[PDB]
């Protein structure tokens, strides 16, 4: 089936104007109108169409034959058409009889098999055994951001778009030459320079089944559970239709391997080895594309960054001049700036000013405004923020050593 | 001098600003947010309780016949037999994890049909013996066979002829032509471990062998070799080799054996204890007072220096094979192989890109052939050009993503 | 809690209210002095927006509330000396002191009267002093009065004055973003007299700055897609924009005509007093507009033909809708501009994957249905192209490997091949028309009628080309003649031709299917009154046996004869038509739903949509009589298919969730044409991939499968998109492979998918105007109700050719001389910028700037940069004419 | 109760023998991280914190 389960989101086609206006009022009213229409119709048609001759007496029979508290067990070497061996959670090998309700196909060794509580008997198949610690990594409420929200990263955004969106948007463009679409881009750069922002942007216009990881939640405390959570993650990814898995902060399980002496620093190594094996090893990999974000690309073990497993290493740098003004424009819009607080000045000066710094200056600026009892930011309210947000930073060479 | 904010101050602040229709906007947004919840609640996740074959294909039997299946045919429990007292009908069995017992043989089964070591179908209540069970073939162990033919031939594995010949001398000829090894009586070397920098085709050649193995090519998923409960790994490896010694000419590949193998030590938590035990079982099986037979082992690693000595020494792995970076001819052939399916202009000189990609590996050669027509797709052409490929090389390798030496740096002329 | 320094404010403004009660005793002038001082302080504090929490107001509201409440009426003395300033100083603390319970005194506190020069507060303040609160209050009061007591007291005049002053002064108080708020005020207020309120407002405000009018036009344009369920606002928002597009803006008037076209193309009201009254746009965009006006000639050639003095060369010029030479420029550009115009093989795209021949290694088949599908693709994919023909070069024997219906469809395909060929098609047609074959002549008549529905040529080779066979009483020939005439004269409204053909319907001579096809053709002809045909249809419905209709299958075509005539029309006559159609069996309810749907094409509402959606499925699934509950949903697209491309993403949700997952298992679960109609623009794996696949392999219902596959084809009318192909060819096997009907219908249209250089979208150039003739797609969709012997089993397989009244995609560039223009432009994706403080670029980046003529996809954008002699209309409607301008001086 | 309330990672008290769901036993895990919700409120008001 390989269901291409989307983020089950986008219930907000997005209100076009963000300035409080009757246009906004009318559009959101239309949204509510269709939502109420849907609710009404579904309820009404549930109540109507008197199919009360339901339950399909026969399905009632099946439920009757499969008693209460059915148990979850692992099927094992299947012996005969009408007979098979099962292994309960205590690891006890009962010898049950496969009843007729079970489709003889779909029951392969290692597939979780339902059972009758009293007389162990394979009653039905279960095709949803995803580790409850892995299903919690499927994004089902798409983060609210768009490529326009991010700014100043054209070249660094087109690269991700050419390996997370276009390959499934116009795949003819790629086959026409036969080059296999690039798979896996590592977004490395200094702290507070995007990275996660671009990740959420690509999550928004997904068209796929985004899986989110943490970079530390993979590590597990039971020998082997580590290098099986990753296996389950990518099994789910390949079972579901085209997907992109963002293994954020891969600096955690990525340290350069070494002849260690501890045990934890060997289990983590085994986890990285599982990651490498599956991402590019004897196997394949369908339409599964991996996005990795890190703060230090020099620490990642050469292997998890190779031009067959992670191509298109993006180099998100500290924002440049024009990008700074762009980001200020994008992050100062929804504020009632005065007529003398043009941002064309706060740029420059310090050569160290990241996007996080920009948003901090823009927020502790409105907060500063709410101190003279005003709702229109002021140039003093901005010049008093550089001395309160950007501080504690380190410095450089002593003047005189060079010019 | 920062006086706080008073309640009246907040109240006035909330109402002096442009909100002609803004209270309504917030209210409607809240209504939408509270309406989504109702909609999904009433259309919740259903129709997911699968596992039911369509009681239409066998609909007729999908009935009281099932109950007839139930009730009779008591569900048995598996168990082994550790003895069978001769001329004394008593048997002794060890079920599995519960306990041992002494059992009587049910009348329905003749004693001759039941032997020592076979799996019996002991019943509940009074543990009597019934229809014997055939020997187990574990699911994890049996889910390892290649059972396919990966789409990679030897031809596509370019840039290394000596390496391929070395591998073939142990993986193919010693099984597909024993004659050459008898006239001289040379014992076919067994155990080939492939080194190499990260990414050079070490796994490509392993895959290529699978396309002509004409036998089993069990692929050790090292991650599976380690499990929570102690002894699980040792049993896993023992079953691996026992199924190995059941066919003709079985080859077992241990991809990234660094995971299971490592220098032993008792300092940190007594080492890995369990992992080291699994490694020791593997070493004993490979070499010991129990000749293996007709099973060969191929293993690959990025760093052989971190392998336990009792496994790097000959005997366990004889034919070590460096997989060094390709030579000029190797690079040219590699480019040609990973360019034969590309819409490239005919006048492209691939002998030049090879020089312009020094100290690169096969994965880099790929990432250059690709991301080469990617610039063409960016330009919206259809036949990439030599300029495109050269720009790709300059943007992939040599300078890759970081070129510090540039500002007035021309000292190498 | 004592606040130093600031303690004075809660002091003196506290004593002054203490002196309010006393007054005449011991302080006669005290009253005047205190009021003057306090008014001065409040004005001073609130005028300058150096702060947004008003100090004096914050101090006063707490105590002075009761004092002023008991002092406004306590004095009771009606003079400006105290009363006027008292009322003013009490009104000011309304917005910030009065809570929600201010619906009763909302006006009484201040609206009783305007003290002195109450515009004074409105002078120094930039935008916010009170005027926004005042506007909100006035709108609320108007709503309150109009709810039940619209005939209000003498308050009419005062509010009119305040509204005029605010709209004329505060709106542009500093040229700020306040402009966006004036439309809000003038709309929520003076809904009926919005024309006059606007006249007062724009008497001076628009003219003082002709520049501001662009923002007004922008917001009204973006709003037109949103308005009341009844199109009185939408009609209102259509009259009002004409003056704004007038000399109050550039004399190009292109946008003026666009909006005037929006309101059901109200020719008489707006455009019928402009073409003969301007006569000064000849070197201006009038010519480009008329060439761009492929929507209406019955009112253009009926005027210029009678005049014969507006242009010295009536025969020359596009003469409005002579756009036939569209074929000229189309062929020229595709041949030269499109360097890739080769013949298209078929088997190549059929067996692209050699893995399909494994095992069998042959077993060639030449089944009739496969032959029919190949003939259908061969007739379509070369539309307007009579030069590429691989399998049609041997037509003498090709047209025979198919039944009579297949070969008739082949004739229709051949006719369409030479689409829009006034005379060039005759060379090919005659050679098979002179065949003495009933069905050959039938198909030829179909094709001749088709090929004459894009010009309205002076030679009119429809009425004089197929009327002779019209009266003949032979089923096939009469059907062909009637269908061809109806197609050719669909867009045009030739009443004489309508009347001449009508006796075919009104006479029992024609077969029942003949009457149905005649109704279809007349409806395509009609977008106005067609009262004769409506009377004929109603008579037919009266004199149509209950058993006749019950067994009637290829007979439900009639409701078109009421829809296409009254496309996009309001209740005034729609209710009468619905009532008059209440004279039949549940099939009368059928026709009711169909007629309402055919009326409201894109007029997104909630009243009719909700009522039909509810009743149709709540009244017909329970009893044996059913099959209505499908058409409502299957027509939600109509009246909703054009929600400014906004409600489409909601209609998708409702449809997919309901009409399939929890919809009716059999009948209603045919809500597959829904999406197909909604979005024929090609979608990458977002809203059509899963919804269409998850139903494609649903062998549970063959009708489901066929309909959803046809939708799959429709979703890519002319994008030639390839990702669809991953199914349009991967369907063979792993699901439906050779299930005769399924195996055919899949390809039959999935290879209609890659139609080149064409467009089937229903919106006009600006992405928001509908085509009256463009609705003809309703024919190939309702006629696709089941396809079970309707299309799927060839019973009338000629609509599939009927719907090919289709616009192109090209983006030309020439100026009334020739295609001497090969300039550079950068179309890209379109991102609207309705509200922005600065002229930010509409799109994030320049994108593509292909020099060649733009085969503009769905959301394209503006032309090349550098002000390289930019045009005048500035609409980019696929026919723009670039005008010379001062560039590179 | 009706499934609606019960969500993944939601402890539920099941009946004995029958094993039919009974209550949404709130008790949402928290082994020892559940020892950090300060309950005995400390004793320090800005009156003493000077400067
Ligand atoms: N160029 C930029 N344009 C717009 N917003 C930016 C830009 N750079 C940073 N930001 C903002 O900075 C904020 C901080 O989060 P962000 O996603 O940028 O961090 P990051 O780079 O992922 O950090 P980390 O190094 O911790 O992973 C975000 O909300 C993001 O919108
Ligand atoms: N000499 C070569 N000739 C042709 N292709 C090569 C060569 N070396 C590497 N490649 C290509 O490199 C690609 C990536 O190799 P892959 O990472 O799967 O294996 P590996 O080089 O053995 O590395 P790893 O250490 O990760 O196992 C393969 O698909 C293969 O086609
Ligand atoms: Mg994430
Ligand atoms: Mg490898």
């Amino acid at each position: 089936k390989k269901t291409k389960g989307p983020d089950a989101a986008s219930k907000l086609p997005l209100v076009t104007p963000h300035t409080q206006c009757r246009l906004k009022l009318l559009k959101l009213e239309r949204i509510k109108d269709y939502l109420l229409m849907e609710e009404e119709f579904i309820r009404n048609q549930e109540q109507m169409k008197p199919l009360e001759e339901k339950q399909e007496e026969e399905r009632s029979k099946v439920d009757d034959l499969r008693g209460t508290p059915m148990s979850v067990g692992t099927l094992e070497e299947i012996i005969d058409d009408n007979h098979a061996i099962v292994s309960t959670s205590v690891g006890s090998e009962h010898y049950v009889s496969i009843l007729s309700f079970v489709d003889k196909d779909l029951l392969e060794p290692g597939c979780s098999v339902l059972l009758n509580h009293k007389v162990h008997a394979v009653i039905g198949v279960l095709m949803d055994d995803t580790d409850p610690l892995v299903t919690v990594m499927k994004v089902e409420k798409a983060p609210q951001e768009t490529y326009a929200d991010i700014g100043g990263l054209d070249n660094q955004i087109q690269e991700i778009k050419e390996s997370v969106e276009l390959p499934l948007t116009h795949p003819e463009y790629y086959e026409e030459m036969g080059i296999k679409p690039p798979k896996g881009v590592i977004l490395y750069g200094p702290p507070g320079t995007g990275k996660t922002l671009l990740a959420k942007a690509v999550a928004n216009q997904t068209s796929a089944t985004f899986l989110r990881v943490v970079g530390s939640e993979l590590i597990q405390k039971y020998l082997g559970d580590g290098p099986k959570l990753v296996r389950e993650l990518f099994r789910v990814a390949e079972e579901h239709a085209p997907s992109i898995v963002f293994i954020d902060e891969i600096d955690a399980i990525g340290t350069k391997r070494y002849d260690s002496n501890s045990g934890g620093e060997r289990e983590i190594q085994r986890t990285m080895l599982e990651l490498l094996n599956q991402l590019d090893g004897f196997d394949s990999r369908g339409d599964v594309k991996v996005i990795m974000a890190t703060n230090r690309i020099e620490t990642l073990d050469p292997a998890l960054i190779r031009p067959g497993r992670i191509d298109r290493k993006i180099e998100f740098p500290l924002p440049d001049e024009k990008t700074k003004k762009r980001i200020f424009q994008i992050h100062t819009s929804r504020m009632t700036l005065a007529d003398d607080v043009t941002l064309d000045d706060l740029i420059m000066a310090k050569d160290d000013l990241s996007g996080a710094d920009i948003k901090a200056i823009c927020t502790e600026a409105g907060l500063m405004a709410l101190r003279e009892r005003r709702m229109k930011v002021t140039n003093e309210d901005f010049k008093k923020s550089k001395e309160n947000v950007l501080y504690k930073k380190q410095e450089g060479t002593p003047e005189g050593l060079y010019l | 001098p920062i006086r706080a904010l008073d309640e009246g101050d907040i109240a006035l602040l909330k109402t002096y600003g442009q909100s002609t229709y803004s209270r309504q906007i917030k209210q409607v947004e809240d209504d939408i947010q509270q309406l989504l919840k109702k909609i999904n609640e009433l259309t919740g996740i259903k129709e997911s309780d699968t596992g039911l074959a369509p009681p239409a294909l066998w609909d007729l039997a999908a009935d009281k016949q099932t109950l007839q299946s139930e009730q009779p045919l008591q569900v048995a429990r598996c168990t082994k037999i550790i003895n069978a007292d001769s001329e004394d009908p008593k048997y002794i069995i060890n079920v599995k994890q519960f306990a041992k017992f002494v059992v009587d043989l049910s009348d329905q089964v003749a004693p001759t049909d039941i032997e020592e070591g076979m799996r019996v179908g002991v019943d509940r209540n009074k543990y009597q013996i019934h229809i014997p069970l055939p020997p187990k073939i574990d699911p994890t162990v049996t889910m390892m066979q290649v059972e396919e033919k990966p789409d990679v031939t030897y031809s596509d594995v370019g840039g290394c002829k000596e390496q391929i010949e070395k591998l073939r001398e142990v993986v193919e000829t010693p099984l597909l032509h024993p004659e050459r090894f008898v006239n001289l009586g040379i014992e076919p070397p067994k155990g080939v471990l492939l080194f190499g920098p990260p990414g050079t085709g070490k796994t490509l050649c392993a895959r290529a062998v699978a396309n002509r193995t004409d036998a089993c090519f069990i692929r050790v998923i090292g991650s599976e070799l380690v499990q929570k409960y102690v002894g699980e790994g040792a049993r896993m490896v023992r079953e691996l080799f026992e199924m190995a010694r059941t066919k003709k000419a079985c080859l077992i590949f241990f991809d990234e054996i660094d995971a299971i193998g490592g220098a032993r030590f008792d300092d940190g938590a007594g080492g890995d204890n369990e992992v080291q035990r699994t490694m020791l079982e593997l070493i004993n099986q490979l070499d010991g007072f129990d000749p293996r037979g007709n099973i060969k082992v191929l293993m690959a690693t990025n760093r052989p220096d971190t392998l336990d000595p009792a496994l790097m020494r000959p005997g366990r792995l004889d034919r070590k094979i460096e997989f060094s970076l390709p030579d000029l001819e190797g690079r040219t052939h590699i480019f040609k192989i990973h360019a034969r399916s590309m819409s490239v202009e005919r006048d492209i000189r691939f002998e030049l890109l090879a020089r312009l990609c020094p100290n690169s590996t096969g994965a880099e050669i790929r990432s250059v052939c690709t991301e080469a027509g990617m610039f063409a797709i960016r330009a919206r052409r259809k036949i990439a050009t030599e300029k495109d490929f050269l720009e790709a090389v300059n943007k992939v390798i040599k300078s890759y993503a970081k070129f510090s030496a540039t500002p007035r740096y021309m000292t190498y002329n | 809690m004592e606040e130093g320094g600031r303690d004075k404010a809660p002091v003196q403004p506290q004593q002054s209210p203490a002196a309010a009660p006393g007054g005449t005793d011991e302080k006669p002038s005290g009253k005047e002095r205190r009021d003057a001082g306090d008014k001065d302080k409040e004005q001073e504090l609130s005028e300058e927006d150096k702060q947004l929490q008003d100090e004096l107001e914050m101090l006063v509201e707490r105590l002075g509330e009761k004092d002023t409440s008991l002092y406004r009426p306590a004095l009771e003395e009606l003079r400006r000396q105290i009363r006027s300033s008292t009322t003013s100083m009490t009104s000011v603390p309304k917005p910030l002191k009065f809570l929600r319970p201010h619906y009763g005194k909302l006006k009484e506190i201040y609206e009783n009267m305007a003290p002195g020069e109450n515009k004074r507060f409105a002078a120094d303040i930039i935008s916010v002093l009170a005027m926004t609160m005042s506007g909100e209050r006035e709108c609320l009061k108007y709503r309150l009065v109009g709810s039940q007591e619209e005939l209000a007291s003498w308050g009419h005049e005062y509010v009119r004055h305040l509204a005029g002053e605010v709209a004329k002064e505060w709106q542009e108080l500093d040229d700020a973003e306040k402009v966006q708020r004036e439309p809000l005020l003038t709309l929520v207020k003076e809904i009926v007299p919005y024309n006059m309120a606007h006249n007062a407002e724009h008497e001076a405000c628009d003219l003082l700055m002709e520049i501001e009018q662009v923002d007004m036009l922008e917001k009204d344009i973006d709003e037109n897609a949103y308005a009341k369920v009844c199109l009185y606002l939408t009609s209102c928002v259509n009259y009002v924009p004409e003056p704004e597009n007038s000399a109050l803006l550039r004399c190009a008037l292109g946008v003026f005509r666009k909006f005037s076209r929006f309101p059901e193309a109200l020719r008489l009201a707006l455009m019928l007093n402009d073409m003969e009254l301007v006569e000064d746009i000849f070197t201006s965009c009038k010519d480009v507009v008329v060439q761009k006006q492929m929507a209406f000639m019955l009112g253009r050639h009926g005027v210029f033909l009678e005049l014969s003095e507006d242009v010295e060369e009536y025969e020359d010029l596009t003469e409005i809708m002579s756009n036939v030479q569209l074929n000229s420029n189309f062929l020229a550009l595709a041949r030269e501009l499109d360097i890739m115009e080769p013949k298209v093989p078929d088997d190549i795209y059929k067996t692209h994957l050699e893995n399909n021949r494994f095992g069998g290694s042959g077993s060639q088949v030449d089944s009739a249905r496969m032959n029919l599908a190949s003939s259908f693709v061969n007739g379509f994919v070369n539309a307007a192209f009579g030069q590429d023909k691989l399998l049609t070069d041997d037509g003498n024997k090709w047209l025979y490997k198919n039944k009579d219906h297949g070969m008739l469809s082949a004739a229709a395909s051949l006719g369409m091949i030479l689409l829009w060929d006034v005379d060039g098609g005759l060379t090919q047609i005659d050679k098979y028309l002179y065949s003495s074959e009933d069905y050959i002549k039938s198909g030829a008549l179909l094709a001749c009628g088709i090929v004459n529905s894009g010009v309205r040529n002076e030679c009119d080779p429809a009425l004089a080309l197929l009327s002779d066979y019209v009266l003949h009483n032979s089923n096939t020939m009469r059907l062909g003649s009637i269908f061809g005439l109806g197609l050719a004269y669909a867009g045009s409204n030739r009443e004489d031709v309508l009347t001449l053909l009508l006796p075919v319907m009104g006479d029992s001579k024609s077969s029942m299917e003949v009457a149905g096809v005649t109704a279809l053709a007349c409806g395509m002809i009609a977008v106005g009154s067609c009262n004769g045909d409506v009377t004929s249809t109603i008579l037919q419905t009266i004199m149509e046996k209950s058993e006749t209709e019950l067994k009637d299958t290829y007979a439900r075509w009639l409701p078109l004869g009421l829809g296409l005539n009254h496309l996009g029309k309001g209740e005034a006559i729609e209710a009468i038509l619905a009532a008059l159609e209440v004279v039949s069996e549940p099939f009368r309810s059928f026709a009711n739903t169909l007629v309402d749907v055919c009326a409201y094409a894109g007029s997104g509402n909630v009243l009719k949509v909700q009522q039909l959606l509810h009743i149709c499925s709540e009244h017909f699934d329970s009893k044996e009589k059913e099959e209505d509950k499908d058409k409502k949903e299957k027509k939600d697209k109509d009246k909703k298919e054009a929600p400014a491309d906004m409600g489409a993403h909601q209609g998708v949700a409702v449809l997919g969730i309901a009409l399939i997952a929890m919809g009716e298992e059999i009948g209603a679960e045919m809500a597959l044409r829904t999406f197909g109609h909604l979005l024929r623009y090609g979608e990458p794996t977002l809203r059509r991939a899963v919804p269409l696949a998850l139903a494609l392999i649903s062998v549970s219902n063959p009708r489901l499968n066929i309909l959803d596959t046809l939708s799959k084809f429709s979703h890519d009318a002319d994008p030639e998109v390839s990702y669809n192909s991953i199914f349009a060819m991967g369907m063979v096997g792993s699901g439906t492979n050779n299930a005769r009907l399924a195996a055919m219908l899949r390809q039959l249209a999935q290879y209609h998918a890659k139609d080149p250089n064409n467009l089937f979208m229903v919106r006009l150039a600006q992405g928001l105007t509908h085509l009256g003739k463009g609705t003809l797609t309703l024919c190939p969709y309702h006629s696709d109700r089941q396809l079970m012997s309707q299309v799927a089993v060839a019973g009338l397989l000629t609509v599939l050719v009927s719907f090919l009244d289709v616009r192109n995609i090209i983006l030309g560039k020439s100026h009334y001389v020739l295609y001497g223009l090969v300039a550079a432009m950068q179309p890209r994706m379109l991102v609207t910028f309705d509200e922005e403080l600065r002229p930010l670029p509409v799109s994030v980046r320049v994108g593509q700037a292909v020099d060649v003529v733009g085969q503009a996809g769905k959301p394209k954008t503006i032309t090349g940069f550098q002000t390289h002699t930019t045009p005048v209309l500035l609409a980019h409607g696929e026919r723009a004419e670039l005008a010379t301008e001062e560039f590179l001086p | 109760i009706d499934i609606n309330d019960v969500t993944p990672n939601c402890r539920v008290a099941l009946r004995n023998d029958s094993y039919t769901l009974h209550k949404i036993l709130p008790n949402k895990v928290d082994p020892l991280v559940s020892l950090m919700m300060v309950e005995k409120v400390p004793d320090s008001t800005y009156e003493m914190i000077g400067g």
